[PDB]
C-alpha cells in the first residue's frame, strides 16, 4: 500500500481525537483519558484529498512487514 | 557410602538478584498473520 | 544440621552510605498527554 485506509490521530494537547477517512475529516473530543461521551457533536469536514493523507516513513524495507526501529534491534547489547 | 555421588554436594549461590528475562521481548508488535 | 544452607551465612556490609536513587529523574517535566 501507498496510503492508509483508516487512521486515528490523537492531538498532542490531549483534547481532540480525530479519525481520517478517505474524503472526510472526523473530529471528536478527549476531555478525559478513556471516555467518549456521545453528547458531543461529531464534526465532519469535507476538505477533499482523495485517499487518506498519511505517508509512512519506514525505517527499513522488508518483504514480510516486521518494521522495526534502530533502538529496538540493539536493546540487548546496550 | 549411601550418600549420592562422592559427597561433594554444592550450594547454589546468588548475588541477591531475581532476574526478569522478558524486558525487551514483549515490546514486539505482531506484524504478521498471527501464526 | 538444621541450620539453613551449609552454615556459610554472610553479613551485608556498607560504606556508610544511604543512597538516593532519584537525583536526576524527578527533574523531567511532563511534555505529553499525561498518560
Amino acid at each position: 500500500d501507498e496510503y492508509p485506509k483508516y487512521a486515528l490521530e490523537l492531538a498532542n494537547n490531549g483534547k481532540t481525537v480525530r479519525l481520517y477517512t478517505d474524503t472526510d475529516y472526523y473530529e471528536l473530543r478527549m476531555p478525559s483519558p478513556g471516555n467518549f461521551p456521545n453528547e458531543q457533536v461529531i464534526k465532519k469536514v469535507h476538505h477533499g484529498v482523495g485517499v487518506c493523507p498519511f505517508v509512512r516513513y519506514v525505517n527499513m524495507m522488508d518483504l514480510d512487514g516486521f518494521t522495526m526501529g534502530e533502538v529496538e534491534y540493539l536493546v540487548p547489547v546496550a | 557410602r549411601f550418600k549420592r555421588s562422592g559427597g561433594l554436594m554444592t550450594v547454589s549461590t546468588s548475588r541477591g538478584e531475581e532476574g526478569r528475562p522478558w524486558a525487551g521481548k514483549t515490546a514486539y508488535i505482531r506484524y504478521g498473520d498471527g501464526l
